[PDB]
């Protein structure tokens, strides 16, 4: 009534929040229902009652804001889209943020993760039932990396039955931090192994071939980045949520890509990447729409999926085209790819389709999946952290904010085995 | 007089309703058409007094219906802006219990919590009236409400019911279709049918419709919005026809038996002959004894169960509409003519046929034709006979082979539900085979 938890941390979070949220008083957010469907309004709000539950629906914004230093505040508090809400947000007061998985994870957000708690329980009771957990992070983020693996793992400690639902940012070979090898691979032992349901991957060194091959942009943006993602989104969130024949609810989205416990992650594509101009080409197709979902090029992650095979495929088209239409496609992918089909697994390809295509693209295409190839992901953030921070150490600066060996060493083994456990499916 | 009890199950029972529901749309109703001047919604056929659920009026002023949704979604839609199609309210159930595919889930969790509540609806509902002789299910074979809900929902009405066969439907997995879930899943939900209960089902293969769509009719774009006519006009056919005043008429009592060999639940196929274009000039009229052999065509067969393999089993056809006796008895005698048929070694003239009046229904241009001759087929073929081996090649290797299952334990019960359901849904294929093998 499939409700929802907004929870956004640190700066990929409450950046990302402002991108995903406003694509969105494109009226369907998170789990009210109505509004979107005879226009109008807009904002940061509507005319009702506040307080939380006109959540991401009429009335009002639902969130659960989380920034650990005042950069979301400002960036988006004020001038901006929003109001946000009042009494919904996160500033913490200073803390300083921090860089450091330790550290707004064990430290300044311990104090404030537990700040979180109240908006978390308030959320939660909206006379909805909640079946989601949305949260957006950064590898990399210490106050999103080991915050926001604070924030998941109580709330997967409260919230069992609740699948998280988690958004990501990655490594890419291109870098912020330094001591992103290791952060996000702290950041991992928690995404794994710390309820966080699936899991969503967001390169943004992947976010750039599509906002830049399929699309033209002549100059990127973080903010254009912020255009991409909501439609890794809403395809999810909105999509099926929205109304639908076929309609996947959050919980597909948790057995049709998780084949088991660890924590599986996922890449996603959007494809009706468009070019302004190119604005021509394939009337929203099917297979134009399937093409764009599998290529190599089309996805919007730091994993290049062809090395290797998927296990579980997970795609929704929204644009009001034949159920026939898409599950016939769908196919033609499955038998070029075998390779890229798991043997096991027999239905390799799941489709959804929701009723009503994005304000103002005609029609969607979303994609989910976990293949073979993110051995990679990972094979790259461990090398990094056995070079790196475990390696001659770099935690000094971690070293005061309270971990010792721990938390570097469990993290590359138990992520590790990640990276032999996952290969063992198609080796 | 000897009504139906309709359920529904899920997402693919909540439409597949609105295929059956409106398909209704010609004055009939679940058992009692005993007759109506309404029309349309029904809006116009009056008030008398009443509230929700109508005393006012009959089945026929208002349905045999129970539509169970476990998500708003579908229901929502039934219900949605009164969606055009008023046909009661609450005779919905809508469970925000949050929608779980799984067998496990809904049917042994969110379900049993409100399979009860509905189980009392249905109470109610199978009271207000006489004789009720029927209960349809629609099904999948992949949502969650569908297997262990309907496991449940088919289960506690066998057991509660065990003289009321239940007719259900079905929607199974092919070679292409949603989830990884299904391939087992439905295994699940074929288990617990079974032995639960169950009497003949039905089946619309999701695989086999777009196939006769694109090799009989006519549109390869289609949504399943239509596809659900194919199916939904299966139903016409089986309760519209045989519920009606005709010549030689099967009721629902009629169905378990001709479909029914043996006792392993049995299985059947759908086949509608009419189905001509809009794009068509069927030579003028098509020929009504033609319509036979449309039938066994392997091509209007709903599901991918080549009927190469095999003899069939039992053979229940239903026409429709300006048919001739002289056409039944007279082409019915032709395919048991050709080589291929092959009955089984015990079928005994092998064919069973009504003929149910009127016409065949029909509404808009997706509706192809207006065919004036109609053939049903509903067989019990050794083919069946692979698809649930199909399905068991999935299994051996998509749950129990090396397992899918996490999600599901955790929603309940471990190696059976599982085990159990792929060693007595298995044997299923042997004794099935067995079934029709040699002279013995
Ligand atoms: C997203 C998309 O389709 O971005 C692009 C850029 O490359 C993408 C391909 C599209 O074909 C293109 C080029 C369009 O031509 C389209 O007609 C269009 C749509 C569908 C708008 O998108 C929407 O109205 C959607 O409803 C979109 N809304 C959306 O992006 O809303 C924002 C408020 C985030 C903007 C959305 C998508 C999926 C789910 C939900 C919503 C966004 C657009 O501005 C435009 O984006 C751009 O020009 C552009 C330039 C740099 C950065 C971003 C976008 C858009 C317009 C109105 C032009
Ligand atoms: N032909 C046909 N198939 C349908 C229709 N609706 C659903 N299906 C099929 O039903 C299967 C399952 O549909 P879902 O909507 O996922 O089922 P559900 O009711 O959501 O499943 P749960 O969330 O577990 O309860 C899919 O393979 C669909 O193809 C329909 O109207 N017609
Ligand atoms: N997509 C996206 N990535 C961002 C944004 N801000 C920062 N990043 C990236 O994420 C990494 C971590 O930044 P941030 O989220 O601020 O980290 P944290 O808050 O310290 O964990 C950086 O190295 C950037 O590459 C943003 O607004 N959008």
């Amino acid at each position: 009534m499939r409700e929802i938890v907004h929870i956004q941390a640190g700066q990929c979070g409450n950046q990302i929040g402002a991108k995903f949220w406003e694509v969105i008083s494109d009226e369907h957010g998170i789990d009210p229902t109505g509004s979107y469907h005879g226009d109008s309004d807009l904002q940061l709000e509507r005319i009702n009652v506040y307080y939380n539950e006109a959540a991401g629906n009429k009335y009002v914004p639902r969130a659960i804001l989380v920034d650990l230093e005042p950069g979301t505040m400002d960036s988006v508090r004020s001038g901006p889209f929003g109001q946000i809400f009042r009494p919904d947000n996160f500033v913490f007061g200073q803390s300083g943020a921090g860089n450091n998985w330790a550290k707004g994870h064990y430290t300044e957000g311990a104090e404030l993760v537990d700040s979180v708690l109240d908006v978390v329980r308030k959320e939660s009771e909206s006379c909805d039932c909640l079946q989601g957990f949305q949260l957006t992070h950064s590898l990399g983020g210490g106050t999103g990396s080991g915050m926001g693996t604070l924030l998941i793992s109580k709330i997967r400690e409260e919230y069992p039955d609740r699948i998280m639902n988690t958004f990501s940012v990655v490594p890419s070979p291109k870098v912020s931090d330094t001591v992103v090898e290791p952060y996000n691979a702290t950041l991992s032992v928690h995404q794994l192994v710390e309820n966080t349901d699936e899991t969503y991957c967001i390169d943004n060194e992947a976010l750039y071939d599509i906002c830049f091959r399929t699309l033209k942009l002549t100059t990127p943006t973080y903010g254009d980045l912020n255009h991409l993602v909501s439609a890794t989104m809403s395809g999810v969130t909105t999509c099926l949520r929205f109304p639908g024949q076929l309609n996947a609810d959050l919980r597909k989205l948790a057995v049709n890509m998780v084949p088991f416990p660890r924590l599986h992650f996922f890449m996603p594509g959007f494809a009706p990447l468009t070019s302004r101009g190119s604005q021509q080409y394939r009337a929203l197709t099917v297979p134009e729409l399937t093409q764009q979902m599998f290529d190599a090029k089309n996805m919007m992650a730091a994993c290049d999926p062809r090395h290797g095979r998927y296990l579980t495929v997970a795609a929704v088209f929204r644009g009001r085209m034949s159920m026939k239409e898409v599950d016939e496609q769908m196919l033609n992918v499955q038998n070029k790819n075998s390779s890229y089909f798991v043997e096991w697994i027999p239905n390799n390809v799941k489709t959804a389709v929701c009723d009503i295509p994005p304000r103002g693209l005609k029609m969607s295409a979303t994609f989910i999946g976990n293949s073979t190839a993110i051995q990679e992901l990972f094979k790259r953030i461990s090398e990094q952290f056995t070079a790196m921070f475990r390696r001659k150490a770099f935690l000094h600066w971690y070293t005061g904010e309270g971990m010792d060996e721990m938390e570097f060493t469990e993290a590359e083994s138990n992520m590790n085995d990640l990276v032999s456990e996952y290969q063992q499916y198609q080796d | 007089m000897r009504e139906c009890i309709s359920i529904h199950v899920g997402q693919a029972g909540v439409q597949i309703g609105n295929a059956c529901w409106e398909l209704y749309c010609l004055e009939h109703g679940i058992q009692p058409d005993g007759q109506m001047p309404s029309d349309k919604t029904i809006g116009g056929g009056d008030d008398s007094f009443n509230t929700f659920f109508s005393e006012t009026g009959a089945g026929k002023h208002v349905p045999r219906a129970v539509f169970v949704d476990l998500e708003p979604t579908v229901i929502d839609e039934v219900r949605t802006g009164t969606y055009r199609q008023l046909f009661h309210p609450e005779q919905l159930i809508t469970g925000k219990e949050d929608a779980a595919n799984n067998y496990a889930r809904g049917h042994y969790t969110i379900g049993k919590e409100i399979i009860d509540l509905v189980l009392d609806r249905i109470r109610k509902l199978a009271d207000q009236c006489t004789g009720l002789q029927g209960f349809s299910v629609f099904h999948s074979f992949g949502g969650g409400t569908g297997s262990g809900f309907t496991s449940l929902l088919m289960e506690r009405l066998s057991v509660d019911y065990g003289k009321k066969s239940k007719l259900e439907f079905s929607i199974y997995p092919a070679p292409q279709v949603s989830t990884a879930v299904v391939e087992p899943y439905n295994s699940i939900l074929t288990t617990h049918t079974t032995l639960e209960h169950s009497d003949c089902a039905f089946m619309v293969d999701n695989e086999a419709i777009y196939d006769i769509c694109r090799r009989n009719l006519d549109i390869e774009r289609p949504t399943y919005t239509n596809l659900n006519r194919l199916i939904g006009q299966i139903v016409s056919s089986i309760t519209a026809s045989l519920r009606f005043d005709g010549a030689l008429n099967v009721d629902l009592t009629e169905f378990q038996t001709n479909l029914v060999p043996y006792p392993r639940g049995h299985f059947p196929l759908a086949t509608y002959a009419p189905v001509i274009s809009a794009e068509k000039a069927y030579h003028e009229q098509l020929s009504v004894a033609e319509i036979t052999n449309a039938c066994f065509e392997p091509a209007n067969q709903m599901v991918k169960c080549d009927p190469r393999h095999g003899k069939y089993m039992a053979c229940c056809l239903l026409y429709r509409g300006d048919v001739v006796p002289k056409d039944v008895n007279a082409a019915i005698a032709t395919i048991k003519t050709k080589r291929t048929i092959q009955f089984v070694d015990w079928c005994p003239t092998g064919f069973k046929v009504g003929i149910n009046y009127e016409p065949p229904t029909v509404v808009p241009g997706g509706d192809l034709a207006k065919v004036q001759r109609a053939v049903c087929m509903l067989s019990n073929t050794t083919a069946i006979a692979e698809a649930w081996a199909r399905l068991d090649h999935k299994f051996d290797l998509m749950y129990a082979k090396r397992a899918f299952v996490h999600w599901y334990v955790g929603e309940g019960m471990e190696e059976g539900e599982f085990s159990e359901a792929r060693e007595d849904m298995a044997a299923l294929e042997k004794d099935y085979e067995e079934v029709g093998v040699d002279s013995v």
